[PDB]
């Protein structure tokens, strides 16, 4: 299962 | 001058938040980092005691790097033509809670246990020094690897704190709260506080639990790993939909799944080294 970054905004 | 006191280094990252050099203060050989940000690429302005107009993030700052905490510390800045210049700690060995989760996978709870306590020690500071940093994350959490302390990071989201309804917001959607994705509209502590029960199910399952608005407004947290009935009691808690049905900090550190917490340094010697 994909684990990513969330930018912030 | 900026470039007499500090030899630059590497990048270390940049994005919505500027581009953040490693660095080292020719005066004592310490490690900082220097981060660089545009001008023209900041949204909220304050203003320090003399009144110079700063950044926010640099008043939020300045407010919390008084003696030594679970925060980033702000050494120095600059002002320059087009931008401003932060100089900042830098722990070293150091590694950011999200590759760490990454790369650790699901973290044992009595790992989470002392990252989440000490992470609740340092909102607290921020809290108490009038700030809320409305950007609680694993990726702004830098892990001092031979301390075993956590360091919060990127106030450039952050509010003075108040008691009346926020209506703006520019932090991380899948960490903030469902009042927020239906109303736009939250008060300060009770989103701060869904966002670390996302940052506690983050720990604990490896990964957070919400993707998308319906998922964070759903109201219902699925547990993909094994995770005790205390700490899924405890998300749950800081999870609930309604804000006046989530903790305060008092009540998270009281829950029955905070008691007997490590030591910093016992969290480096049995977890980190
Ligand atoms: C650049 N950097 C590292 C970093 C940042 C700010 C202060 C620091 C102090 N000592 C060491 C490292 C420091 C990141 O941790 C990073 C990298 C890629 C993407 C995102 C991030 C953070 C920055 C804010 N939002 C997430």
């Amino acid at each position: 299962r994909k684990r990513r970054r969330h930018p912030s905004g | 001058p900026l470039e007499s006191q500090y030899q630059v280094g590497p990048l270390l990252g940049s994005g919505g938040f500027g581009s953040v050099y490693s660095g080292i203060r020719v005066s004592d050989n310490l490690p900082v980092a220097i981060k660089h940000v545009e001008k023209d690429r900041i949204s909220d302005w304050g203003e320090l005691p003399n009144g110079t107009r700063v950044p926010m993030e640099v008043v939020l700052l300045k407010k919390v790097s008084s003696g030594f905490s679970g925060v980033i510390r702000l050494l120095d800045w600059f002002e320059r033509p087009d931008s401003f210049v932060l100089i900042l700690e830098r722990p070293e060995p150091v590694q950011d809670l999200f590759d760490f989760i990454t790369e650790r996978g699901a973290l044992q709870e009595e790992l989470a246990r002392s990252f989440f306590w000490q992470v609740l020690e340092a909102v607290r500071h921020c809290h108490n020094c009038g700030v809320l940093h409305r950007d609680i994350k694993d990726e702004n959490i830098l892990i001092d690897l031979n301390r075993g302390e956590l360091k919060l990071i990127d106030f450039g989201s952050g509010a003075l704190l108040k008691d009346t309804v926020y209506t703006d917001f520019d932090g991380t959607r899948v960490y903030s709260p469902p009042e927020w994705i239906r109303y736009h509209r939250y008060h300060g502590r009770s989103a701060a506080v869904w966002s670390l029960g996302i940052l506690l199910y983050d720990m604990v399952c490896g990964d957070i639990p919400f993707e998308h608005d319906e998922e964070i407004i759903g109201g219902q947290v699925f547990f993909r790993q094994r995770v005790s009935s205390e700490c899924q009691h405890l998300i749950r808690w800081c999870l609930a939909l309604r804000p006046s049905d989530r903790p305060t900090f008092e009540e998270i550190q009281n829950h029955p799944w905070m008691q007997d917490v490590l030591l910093p340094q016992e969290t480096a010697e049995i977890h980190l080294h």
